[PDB]
RNA sequence: AGUGGGUAAGAGC
């Protein structure tokens, strides 16, 4: 057929704009960082700046005479038996990934992958094995209530 | 599109070598 | 001596980091006596280590229990 | 295979044998064929399906490029309006050209080269030299033929189409290419073949077999953050759960002398932050970072283990003055979060008004009779155990009233013998446990897979079917 | 050249940086390179030796 | 002349005949060991060759147009051994993007010194979005064939490195003169446009090792005298990378062969890159050897 | 680069913890005036993951001044030398308290733009000698030295 | 212009 030309994809090209682009914004930030900066008798007498040392000296001398939760949580409801309580910690999550910081109970976890994994021994929309698997439950907490 | 490399002589005269480098 | 022949023989991190190439990121060769020599991953960015690789002491270089011999002598 | 060579390439021809090795290419052609079926089976009554009939083809037919045979079969219900065929892409239908009862479907697999890998136009051109071949047998003048290039993972259909076949053929091609266990193996052996990968590198990673290896006169420093930011959950039957924020614990553990450091965080530190669990990793980095500052040169750790995979990235921001100190990352989990349930830890430090540090010596006296080396497994037994009941565990601690936990120390003072036998009651308890949530006997369990269990090793296979190896 | 030459050092230090040159490169290394390389570092870790 | 500055006289250059046999020479030891060689090590020897060439010789291959016609016989003799390697049968229509793709891209990345035109049918990719499957090409220009870049217009002429490099050190000389009144070492900062221009290249100042390399003395002579010491001749027997720095930049020029090639686009189009089924080529690495 | 030459010739702390019948050892907090590690280049593999990491640790901690001082290295031992002093004129705009950001601006910054940083630390900071010490080193006259120690006295 | 340099080996029926 006639096809459209694409844009190159250019990683020389890509690190070099992107150098330069920081060289600019860097440049951009010095000139504003300039703007704020740029804006900072007794400098010479000795005798002067003695005497003001001096009526400072006596000038004090003569002075002297819970609500804040609103995350949410890696577990149902019904996980969590009514006559108990448990302990719910942070779930591990790289630094650099920017999710949401759910809350999470190490027990329950292991039994939920125990039960997870005799499900599977057990077992032994459209097209659901290769969307549930190759494409979790929670609820949310209010003022430190659910 | 033979992929034979040509040989450049008497070609490419209205380049310099200073060209195409910053 | 398996154990200590293993350890000189295995490959070390620095060294495993060193054969590992980036992909599309072309590196600046920065050995003009021969091109076919590259670090690899090792400096390069992306590599995984915040930190520098330290170098492996099991793989110092040292010399035979004959040449010991023979520089004793000669001293 | 269905791959054509053009020209004996020898290291070529070894590839290829290799990656296409157990007869890939008919298993690749079942796996497409079986989801076909299935997703049709699941929309059997919404497209007029009588029934859906998985045809009976010869064992190399995935092989047969000359010529072609169907492999899928649709009865209709009471009729079907064929269109003209057309291209998967080609939206627009003529959808009154042809009733009839059967939908015959083809699938083709080829691998495509740079000049030969339009699948629309290969896929339009073996359907019509299919359909009008005369050693092509096919049951109905009416069908479609699907047509993948493997090299460039490229999908198309062409031919006739039942109304409502388009959009639910073109979700489930999309569905398999995006995922098939037949397609993930020959993307594997891909890549393997090509030793190219998608940023995994290979970082110190303790593991079961290298295990032994830790246990060496060098200094060993477990740095856990698990608990650090909790809170204390309760459910109400008269109205609802609530939660309670409590201070936090950060681990320095030391098995070479037992020396655990506390760092005790108090709940005022979260009171302004938006984001609180890369702050608590930043503080739990910052804080190892201070205190292997504080120690002296002799005393630093050389290597770092961290149970969670959340500070391999951090400490090496915060250490980045001590090189010659490596991180290990640990994929066994090894139950050093539990060792606040102990009653002596959280009491104290839920009523720690402000954060503070901490030591304690978790091998209490047992250093005088064993080497750190028993007194660490003796202690991650331990701590498995109190993980994983916390209240027979406790039971197991004291053998007799006799056993008393002086104020001095935290676990009871017992006899060499006594210790074995709770030793042993402890392990008999976690793989009782292990059983109770996996249906396995304890006997079941080999000694290999006892100590797993002990470490924290789990075997899980959500899709098997890359049994297809075999 | 004195015992107490103010570049007894250098000199050292550049002639053992141009023989290890020879294997900057060198994927392999048979016994002689080994040892060779052996002595360049012997001589560099005591340089008064 | 020093004193009229005028051009009283004109300096025409030329490749001697010696060099040209050397490198003949080089070229063909090169393949001849190439028996049980990897083709990757092969192409290696020839880009350093190459480059050792047109950098000595730059100025001077332009009017020796037999030394043109040996290096294009030479590039020729390269692929032919390639392609010899890869199939025991020559290729009719043989792309070149197979050998110039740079390494990373897991092509060979041979450096040109010619005139290779690559066919427009080689310029096409194709990808397949929701909608359906779609055709690029490379460029919106109307042009003929793509021409790979040629390393002739990346090494900028000796005339021009001395006259830059006495314009650079007058420069820096400036700088130094009315920095030591002002008491501030030169910080790397001021040196910036002036970075890989001056022969003795002023990357040199900079250097980590740039107190004990200053009693190195007779590097060339040592280097030139290398030879008689090591099994394997120096194709830079003339210059030293620490001490001169680096006289020649490739960011230019592998930059505009991955730009005339099509981009990663294009070139991992004619490659497997796709058959992986790699969501993007950003976060991969190549490993050189297997485990075993 | 040295003058002498011609043609031919990171992140720290600022907690510490002391080491010496019960069961609870507390450690007293230790706090130090200066902290401040050599530029150590070299030790950082990926300078833009490492980068990342010190953003990510600004963003999170924004009144830490070893955050601000180790990006800052990391630019300068990167050569991106005006990022670094983009980076401490941000922390100094951010941790008014601690005089080591100051002090690295000074260090990095040129003449007089270092002499206004230090003015301004001097603003926020009047109590610190160590500021002006550093001014009356960068101050080349003798009366500006005379002038900037009869300030701070 | 051109032929080739492009034979998988194995088991008995």
């Amino acid at each position: 057929e006639e096809p459209v030309t694409a844009d190159v994809i250019n990683p020389m090209a890509l690190r070099q704009r992107e150098e330069l682009r920081e060289k600019l914004a860097a440049a951009k930030e010095k000139r504003l960082l300039n703007q704020k900066l740029g804006k900072i008798p007794w400098l010479d007498d000795t005798a002067a700046w003695i005497e003001r040392s001096r009526q400072l000296q006596k000038e004090k001398d003569l002075a002297e005479k819970r609500d804040l939760q609103g995350l949410t949580v890696e577990h149902a409801i019904d996980s969590f038996r009514e006559g108990e309580t448990m302990i719910l910690t942070l779930k591990d999550k790289g630094v650099l990934q920017e999710e949401e910081d759910v809350l999470v109970n190490v027990n329950l976890v292991d039994k939920e992958r125990a039960e997870k994994n005799v499900e599977l021994r057990k077992k032994k929309a459209q097209q659901k094995p290769r969307s549930i698997l190759s494409k979790p439950h929670s609820f949310r907490l209010e003022q430190g209530g659910t | 599109p033979t992929g034979e490399v040509l040989s450049l002589v008497g070609k490419l005269e209205g380049t310099r070598m200073g060209d195409k480098a910053q | 001596r398996y154990r200590k022949m293993k350890e000189r023989l295995g490959l070390t991190e620095i060294r495993k980091q060193a054969n590992r190439m980036s992909f599309g990121e072309i590196e600046e060769d920065a050995y003009q006596e021969d091109l076919g020599f590259s670090l690899g991953h090792l400096g390069k960015s992306g590599s995984g280590r915040v930190r520098q690789t330290q170098v492996n002491e099991a793989t110092k270089a040292r010399i035979s229990k004959t040449l010991q011999r023979t520089l004793q002598k000669q001293s | 295979t269905g791959i054509f060579m053009h020209g004996k390439i020898p290291t070529l021809k070894i590839s290829l044998i290799q990656i296409f090795r157990a007869h890939l290419w008919q298993k690749i052609h079942e796996s497409i064929v079986m989801d076909l079926c299935q997703v049709f089976d699941q929309e059997l009554d919404a497209l007029e399906i009588e029934t859906v009939q998985k045809e009976t083809i010869h064992p190399r037919k995935s092989y047969k490029m000359n010529s072609s045979c169907a492999d899928i079969l649709l009865f209709a219900s009471y009729k079907w309006n064929v269109s003209r065929p057309s291209l998967l892409a080609d939206s627009k239908d003529v959808m009154d050209s042809t009733t009839t009862q059967k939908y015959w479907i083809d699938i083709q697999l080829r691998w495509g080269d740079y000049d030969s890998h339009d699948i629309e136009r290969y896929a339009r051109a073996k359907f019509l030299d299919y359909t009008t071949d005369n050693m092509s047998i096919y049951p109905s003048p009416t069908g479609v033929l699907i047509a993948i290039d493997l090299a460039y993972n490229l999908h198309s259909a062409y031919g006739n189409w039942f109304p409502g076949s388009k959009p639910l053929i073109q979700q489930a091609m999309a569905k398999i290419m995006k995922a098939n266990p037949a397609l993930y193996v020959l993307r594997e052996r891909i890549r393997k073949g090509l030793q190219l990968y998608s940023s995994e590198p290979t970082e110190p990673y303790l593991s079961s077999q290298n295990y032994g290896e830790l246990f060496s006169n060098q200094i060993i420093w477990f740095v856990d953050d698990t608990n650090v930011y909790r809170v204390t959950i309760h459910k109400t039957f008269e109205g609802n759960l609530t939660t309670k924020p409590i201070n936090g614990a950060i681990f320095i553990f030391n098995p070479r002398t037992g020396q655990l450091f506390l760092k005790i965080i108090h709940t005022s530190v979260w009171a302004g932050q938006k984001r609180l669990g890369q702050l608590a990793k930043w503080k739990t980095a910052e804080e190892v970072a201070a205190l292997i500052r504080s120690l002296p040169v002799e005393e630093q750790p050389k290597q770092i283990i961290v149970t969670r995979k959340g500070m391999l990235d951090p400490l090496e921001v915060h250490l980045l003055d001590f090189p010659n100190i490596v991180i290990k990352g640990s994929e066994l989990q090894l139950p050093f979060q539990a060792c606040l349930k102990v009653e002596k830890f959280g009491d104290l430090i839920l009523k720690a008004t402000e954060p503070q540090m901490v030591l304690f010596n978790l091998y209490d006296d047992w250093l005088k009779t064993i080497s750190s080396y028993t007194a660490f497994s003796r202690l991650i037994l331990i701590l498995r155990a109190l993980h994983v009941n916390n209240d027979r565990a406790k039971v197991i601690l004291k053998p007799d009233k006799t056993t008393i936990t002086e104020p001095h120390h935290i676990w009871p003072t017992l006899t060499d013998e006594e210790w074995i036998k709770v030793e042993v009651q402890l392990k008999d308890l976690i793989l009782a446990d292990y059983g109770k949530k996996n249906n396995v006997n304890v006997a079941s369990l080999t000694q290999s897979e006892i100590r797993d269990i002990i470490l924290g090793m789990e075997i899980s296979a959500p899709s098997q079917q890359r049994q297809q190896i075999a | 050249p004195p015992l107490s030459y103010k570049h007894d050092t250098k000199l050292l230090i550049l002639a053992l940086e141009r023989l290890k040159e020879a294997y900057s490169v060198k994927s392999r290394l048979n016994q002689s390179q080994r040892e060779e390389l052996g002595l360049i570092e012997q001589a560099y870790d005591n340089p008064h030796e | 002349n020093e004193v009229t500055k005028e051009r009283t006289a004109q300096c025409f250059l030329r490749v001697d005949d010696e060099s040209m046999q050397r490198f003949h020479n080089r070229v063909r030891q090169i393949l001849m060991a190439s028996g049980s060689t990897t083709f990757t090590k092969i192409v290696n020897k020839w880009n350093t060759a190459l480059i050792g060439l047109m950098t000595y010789f730059r100025e001077a291959v332009v009017n020796t147009q037999e030394l043109l016609d040996l290096l294009v016989k030479c590039e020729n003799k390269i692929q032919t051994r390639i392609k010899i390697g890869l199939n025991s049968k020559m290729p009719s229509r043989f792309p070149p993007v197979v050998f110039y793709t740079p390494k990373e891209l897991g092509g060979l990345g041979m450096l040109s010194m010619g005139h290779v035109l690559i066919p427009q049918s080689d310029l096409r990719w194709s990808k397949q979005t929701d909608v359906g499957i779609t055709h690029f090409r490379s460029g919106m220009s109307h042009e003929e064939d793509q021409l790979i870049p040629n390393l002739y217009r990346y090494i900028q002429p000796w005339e021009s490195e001395f006259i830059d490099s006495q314009r650079v050190w007058a420069e820096y000389a400036l700088k130094r003169q009315e920095a030591i009144a002002q008491n501030r070492r030169l910080t790397l900062e001021d040196l910036e446009d002036s970075w890989d221009r001056g022969i003795p290249r002023i990357n040199t100042l900079f250097q980590k090792d740039r107190h004990t390399l200053a009693y190195d003395k007779g590097w060339r002579v040592r280097t030139d005298f290398k030879q008689y010491q090591v099994l394997k001749q120096n194709p830079f027997w003339w210059t030293h990378q620490r001490h001169d720095g680096k006289l020649w930049n490739l960011n230019n020029y592998r930059t505009d062969m991955i730009q005339a090639l099509g981009g990663v686009e294009g070139i991992l189009e004619h490659t497997l890159f796709k058959g992986t089924y790699f969501p993007t080529w950003e976060g991969l690495f190549w490993e050189k050897a297997s485990g075993f | 680069v040295d003058p002498r030459q011609t043609q031919f010739g990171r992140n720290t702390l600022m907690d510490m913890r002391l080491s010496q019948q019960t069961v609870v050892d507390p450690k007293g907090y230790l706090t130090d005036l200066n902290s401040m590690i050599p530029t150590h280049g070299g030790d950082i593999n990926d300078i833009k993951k490492a980068r990342l990491l010190l953003k990510s640790v600004r963003e999170t901690n924004p009144h830490h001044p070893p955050a601000w001082i180790a990006s800052a290295r990391l630019e300068e031992v990167t050569g991106k030398l005006q990022v670094a002093r983009n980076l401490i004129m941000k922390g100094t705009e951010m941790c008014p308290k601690s005089e080591d950001v100051w002090l690295e601006a000074a260090r990095l910054q040129p003449g007089d733009t270092a002499k206004a940083v230090v003015a301004q630390a001097v603003r926020h900071l009047p109590q610190s000698v160590r500021i002006y010490i550093r001014a009356a080193e960068l101050e080349t006259d003798i009366r500006a030295k005379k002038r900037v120690l009869r300030k701070a006295l």
